DNA sequence: CTTGACAAAAGTGTTAAATTGTGCTATACTGGGAGCTGTCACGGATGC
DNA sequence: GCATCCGTGAGTCGAGGGTAATAAGCACAATTTAACACTTTTGTCAAG
RNA sequence: UCGA
């Protein structure tokens, strides 16, 4: 919207425009750092602000949501590694 | 022009309106009204079959004529399946592509038949097990064919009996619902249906898929 | 020993064996007639779909029921004074109400069919707060038309969680 | 610290879930209509899920950094961002244990091509309408003795648990 | 029409508390009721499409 | 600087949106011919020309 | 008014139902200080 | 739904037709019916 | 269809006669006293060979096998009583069987009038419990009205059981109600309030001011108590409500997440601190580290006069003329650089 | 940077006033209740 | 296997728009919260 | 509901 402030929205189609240009990262930094991500968007400020270059996001933070919603559908969510192991998506968040 | 149904129509491999009828084999061609029903028999040296044909539809072949494996009847579009397991698949990618650049040229739109191409291997990929042999497999139990073709080569090589298969093709959607990754079919569509058949299925996704990445 | 309900189906996908019904199944499946060969097809499919994946049937009949993060479900105010919230809040909130209810019900040892009524009410208002509308009318705000949407609801659908937010933002 | 290149799915147990809880969900309600504070057992309590405050407990006691983890003894909230409200989840014990809809409703009906069911019979038979025979112990149905993987009904079920009778006015 | 189908709302309004009671006491200045014919009214000339 | 309990609550004009001032008229609770929400004390509308 | 079945005692009584909102000049309702309007609505006409 | 009584079949099927508050047929529809099978009519219900 | 469901569960039944009521009392009453004077037998308690009276009746194990991880032990506190008085004489074995058969009654009884009860519910429609809900607790009213009756006094339960039934309910739905929590008695004087609101809204040929409605309250009502409860009484409004002319514009997307920090809030308090940070070493290097415990810097927790003297070795007196030298030198670098003249809010 | 004096901020102990939770009411009340429409295409289970 | 049903979909971003209204009661026990009294801490001040 |  105009007068809530706030941004653009990339639709489906866009995103897979984007991709058929084959920008990999203009497309990972538009899901992730402009747009959502939990540190991402605050160290892209602190990068610019500072005149550095933004840092690699981690988790878009949507997902993140996704997941543990799956979490309430007793839907085991396993992200793996490089070979077959636990990876923790959430840092030292639910590890009871 | 049937214009865009008929693309959906090729695309979805959903049976045609007008469907016509074709031969599974090459036979003799014969023609049989006995006022009632237009029938006619296509009878190869050792074989036979008629086929059940009303009056209105007009013909194609002319009568004591010769035929083909899956030549046209009737003036009319052809069932995807029907000349899948018929003329087999070379034919099938041809008819495909071409009816679809049919449609597109017609209309004023023209380009190039690669992308067509790329949607309709990715059509025909899978196939229907028939006698899995030395093979884990089992009958009917439906995969891709990269995957059977891998397997087959490997048990080759260990002395042992590879499977027999039936190229099975399916619309664009299906494939999408039947691609390696869950998550790029949750993002599609029957979004329940797929969940359940992977969770349950407990599979692994390696984020081959970009939009099966896009999510992540 | 005729339980009904949740419980029962519970017993049978606990006591189950994966084993056995294969290889019966396998033998079933060579039948000549292709209806039972099919039947074995899909079935088989199903069960080789809990073997490889070493995942036990019974977890299905799930008794703790796993609840959504409160700032997932969110609860606040605005300028105008009044709090909002989503409707996966008042869903679970019923469902524990029945769930409890029943729990004081059994335990003073009320009349067999009130039990088993509320033991409906409960499987009817879990799946309800799962796919809601999947049986039945869908629970919905006292009063108003508008369905509670439930987990499922957002997981799917075109405003879905998927669509709106993971494949565009 | 480690790529994540792959994505699992599976179905999460009973006491996986209860691992994935940090406590049961009691009392059914939001918070209090005075105090806004989460209620005892409210499903937004912070004394399970998360601090309603960023690196503070719930009484005031640990309002700082300086204490990290450790959990208050006047209110037993761990010391902590409310960031952990949105990743940390509770679990509803459920007296009688409970299915879930989805793999009972959707097309291919996991729980009914295992069990070798169908679809409005074990319909009727999960929602607690109809009894199903579990170990018939030489019981008699119509001359033809019941065996398991069956159904019955309520008049059979007392007819032959509590006997045939027949009342005369 | 909404007034027909409001007011109807507002006749179980009438005939429901009519009896819980003491006939003694009873006119419809205690019978009538307001909410459900004003507020019908009041839904169709907003929330309606 | 004084910790100041209260807090500025202003209410400023969105971007792109600037002139003169024509229509002012503020309402407090219990005004004749005026009815407010329940926990609301005044009420403040302006226009911008 | 209100009549007993019984002592067939005719008790009358003016009521007031509420506040029904009644359209301006233009004929355009004013609903929550605001100018609205109701559109018109079409359907097939009743019968067989 | 309910159990098939007599009494009950001669009030749930009422409403449906004779009851004219539940089958209330526009003056019109009444009206272009009427003149249209070639017949006449006065109630808005089905039957009385 | 879970509703027409119990509707033709209850009436699998038939109600009862006066005599069967009175009967069924009778052994209901004449049970429980016998399980009475079995309190006076092996020594147990009143409440006790009860409960145990259920586990024998109503079923095998499955009674106590699963109310929650807690609710009393099994194979302990019940088996030996099972077996304690299985070895008794023939009047306490009487008095067992009597016990037996009259919970038994106790059950009858309540299925018959529970017929009842799903009448009466069913008039209560509408209270944020669509049917059974609803329903399901009204029913537990009359077990408690079961065991308060007695057949002596001449009555016919239905009334006692009715009554008990708007009991339930009526508590039920004050417990529950709106999404918010509500305490009993306030909810009493919520609908006492919006029932004399009705009332006169009829009588008075339109709404009431508020103080004119709160007069009609009685004494200590005023218009700020009436507009007050009124705040409260509505609920939360569902995130999920569709606005504009739509279906795909929704609320819940709509609000702001204030309660998290800002990219633009993140830089600026990583720049207070960073410039601040900076601005410390200009600073005497004890009233500096001294000045990091009084405004409560290093460990977060400030630190009184009393600690940061016990610190430096130094009386409190003189950590606090530290802090007013340092805050004014502080102030000259201040007044003079304009560097962090910002952050005034 | 220091000692004593002293005002206020703050800590703590004990009560009064409020808020909130519980039980019960006895003539007799004993099987709901509300409706709605003018697709369309295909896939699957199911009843012919 | 042939007709006949539940089930799942169906275009992009936006601009705004929006705000609302049912239900029994009374005594009393159990706490909670507000009040009040007063000890201690801490910050300030006069002046070494 | 209206632009494109
Ligand atoms: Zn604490």
């Amino acid at each position: 919207g105009k007068a809530q402030f706030g941004g653009q929205r990339f639709g489906e189609m866009e995103v897979w425009a984007l991709e058929a240009y084959g920008a990999a990262h203009t497309l990972q930094e538009m899901l992730t750092i402009k747009s959502d991500d939990i540190e991402g968007r605050n160290a892209a400020y602190q990068a610019i602000i500072k005149g550095e270059d933004v840092p690699e996001p981690s988790v878009p933070e949507s997902f993140r949501v996704l997941v543990k919603e799956l979490q309430a559908l007793a839907l085991d969510v396993q992200t793996l590694d490089e070979k077959d192991n636990p990876v923790d998506i959430f840092e030292g968040l639910a590890s009871k | 022009t049937q214009g865009l149904p008929r693309v959906i129509e090729l695309f979805e491999a959903r049976r045609p309106k007008a469907k016509a009828v074709i031969s599974e084999i090459d036979g003799v061609v014969r023609i049989e009204e006995g006022e009632d029903r237009l029938s006619v028999f296509v009878e190869s040296e050792g074989f036979s079959k008629e086929y059940k044909l009303p009056k209105d539809a007009r013909l194609l072949v002319k009568d004591g004529d010769y035929v083909e494996a899956g030549q046209p009847l009737t003036r009319g579009a052809i069932d995807p399946h029907q000349l899948l397991e018929a003329k087999g698949p070379e034919a099938v990618e041809r008819y495909l592509v071409d009816e679809i650049q049919k449609v597109y040229r017609a209309q004023g739109v023209k380009l190039h038949d690669k992308h067509i191409e790329i949607v309709v291997r990715q059509m025909l990929k899978y196939v229907e097990v028939t006698d899995p042999g030395d093979s884990r497999l089992l009958e009917g139990q439906v995969l891709e064919k990269w995957d059977v073709e891998a397997l087959n080569e490997r048990l080759i090589a260990e002395g042992k009996v590879p499977v027999a298969w039936k190229p099975l093709l399916m619309g664009v959607t299906k494939s999408a619902l039947s691609t390696k990754s869950w998550l790029s079919a949750a993002s599609f569509q029957n979004t329940t249906h797929v969940l359940t058949e992977a969770a349950i299925a407990g599979k692994k996704d390696e984020l081959i898929g970009l939009k099966e990445n896009v999510i992540l | 020993d005729a339980r009904m309900g949740a419980e029962a189906i519970q017993e049978l996908l606990k006591e189950l064996d994966l084993e056995k019904l294969e290889r019966e199944l396998l033998e079933e499946m060579k039948h000549p007639s292709r209806a039972r060969r099919a039947k074995a097809r899909k079935r088989l499919e199903v069960v080789r779909a809990f073997l490889d994946s070493g995942n036990r049937p019974e977890w299905m009949i799930l008794e703790a029921v796993p609840v959504l993060p409160p700032d997932l479900r969110p609860m606040v105010q605005v300028d105008g004074g009044r709090f909002a919230t989503s409707d996966l809040n008042d869903l679970y909130r019923r469902l524990i109400n029945r769930n409890n209810r029943l729990k004081k019900l059994l335990a003073q040892g009320a009349p067999e069919i009130i039990i088993r009524n509320e033991k409906r009410m409960l499987q009817e208002a879990v799946d309800a707060v799962i796919d809601n509308g999947r049986r039945g009318s869908p629970v919905t705000n006292p009063g108003s038309e508008r369905p509670l949407r439930s987990l499922t609801d957002i997981l799917s659908g075109k405003q879905g969680r998927f669509r709106q937010n993971l494949l565009g933002k | 610290k480690k790529e994540v290149r792959k994505v699992r799915i599976a179905l999460a147990s009973p006491e996986k879930i209860r691992s994935w809880s940090y406590g049961e969900v009691e009392k059914p309600e939001t918070i209090n209509y005075r105090t806004l504070k989460p209620e005892r057992d409210g499903l937004f309590d912070e004394r399970i899920f998360g601090p309603i405050k960023d690196y503070e407990c719930a009484c005031g006691k640990y309002k700082r950094q300086r204490f990290e983890g450790k959990v208050c003894e006047r209110c037993g909230v761990e010391v902590t961002r409310s960031i952990v409200r949105r990743y940390r989840m509770g679990h509803i014990e459920l007296a009688t244990p409970a299915a879930h809809i989805w793999f009972v409703k959707d097309v291919p009906s996991k729980i009914g091509t295992l069990l070798d069911l169908s679809a409005t019979e074990l319909e009727q038979v999960l929602y607690f309408n109809k009894y199903i025979v579990l170990d018939p112990k030489g019981a008699v149905l119509d001359g033809v003795p019941v065996e398991k993987r069956q159904l019955l009904t309520d008049e059979e079920y007392r007819e032959l648990r509590y006997g045939k009778q027949e009342t005369y006015p | 029409d909404q007034f027909r189908v409001g007011l109807a709302r507002l006749a179980r309004g009438v005939r429901e508390r009519m009896v819980m009671g003491s006939p003694d006491t009873l006119t419809p200045a205690k019978l009538v009721n307001s909410r459900p014919l004003e507020a019908a009214l009041r839904e169709f000339f907003s929330r309606s499409q | 600087e004084k910790a100041r309990d209260v807090k500025d609550t202003s209410l400023r004009v969105p971007p792109g949106e600037g002139g003169i001032v024509v229509g002012r008229l503020r309402l407090r609770r219990g005004d004749p011919g005026v009815e407010l929400k329940p926990g609301v004390r005044e009420v403040v509308r302006v226009f911008v020309a | 008014q209100l009549i007993h079945k019984d002592t067939g005692l005719i008790k009358e009584d003016e009521v007031f139902l509420g506040h029904l909102p009644l359209m301006t000049e233009d004929g355009s309702f004013i609903i929550n200080g605001a100018d609205r309007v109701i559109v018109s609505q079409i359907h097939r006409s009743p019968g067989v | 739904g309910d159990p098939p009584k007599k009494d009950k079949a001669l009030a749930y099927l009422f409403g449906l037709l004779a009851d004219p508050k539940r089958y209330d047929l526009g003056e019109a529809g009444r009206y272009k019916a009427e003149e249209k099978l070639g017949v006449g009519l006065s109630g808005r219900t089905l039957v009385r | 269809d879970p509703v027409r469901q119990y509707l033709h569960e209850i009436g699998q039944v038939p109600l009862l006669t006066l005599e069967e009521e009175i009967d069924l009392a009778r052994k209901v009453e004449e049970g429980m006293e016998a399980i009475k004077k079995l309190s006076e037998a092996t020594g147990l308690d009143q409440e006790l060979i009860r409960e145990v009276v259920r586990a024998k009746i109503l079923g095998t194990a499955r009674i106590q096998k699963i109310p929650g991880l807690k609710e009393k032990p099994d194979p302990k506190t019940v088996e030996e009583v099972d077996g304690k008085l299985k070895s008794l004489p023939k009047e306490l074995k009487r008095y067992l069987h009597i016990a037996r058969e009259g919970e038994a009654a106790r059950q009858h009884l309540i299925e018959a009038n529970l017929r009842l009860v799903v009448s009466i519910a069913k008039k209560y429609t509408g209270r944020g419990l669509s049917f059974l809900d609803l329903i399901q607790e009204g029913n537990q009213g009359l077990i408690r009205a079961v065991e308060k009756f007695e057949y002596k006094r001449r009555f016919k339960f239905s009334t006692y059981a009715t009554w008990w039934i708007r009991q339930a309910i009526n508590r039920a739905i004050a417990d529950q109600a709106r999404t918010i929590r509500i305490p009993v008695h306030m909810v009493e004087t919520i609908n006492k309030l919006s029932r004399t609101a009705r009332q006169l809204q009829q009588e008075l040929g339109r709404e009431p001011s508020y103080e004119e409605i709160a007069e009609a309250m009685g004494p200590g009502w005023d218009a700020k108590r009436v507009e007050e409860t009124l705040k409260i009484a509505q609920e939360p409004v569902s995130l999920e409500t569709p606005i504009g002319d739509e279906k795909d514009s929704f609320y819940g997307d709509f609000i702001p997440d204030e309660n998290l920090p800002s990219p633009v809030e993140a830089a600026a308090q990583s720049l207070l601190s960073e410039e601040l940070e900076k601005a410390l070493s200009k600073l005497s290097e004890r009233e500096a580290m001294v000045l990091k415990l009084r405004k409560g810097l290093i460990d977060g927790r400030e630190h009184t006069l009393e600690e940061v003297g016990a610190y430096f070795g130094v009386t409190r007196e003189r950590i606090r003329q530290i802090e007013n030298k340092a805050l004014r030198k502080l102030k000259y670098h201040e007044s003079r650089t304009r560097k962090l003249r910002d952050f005034l809010e």
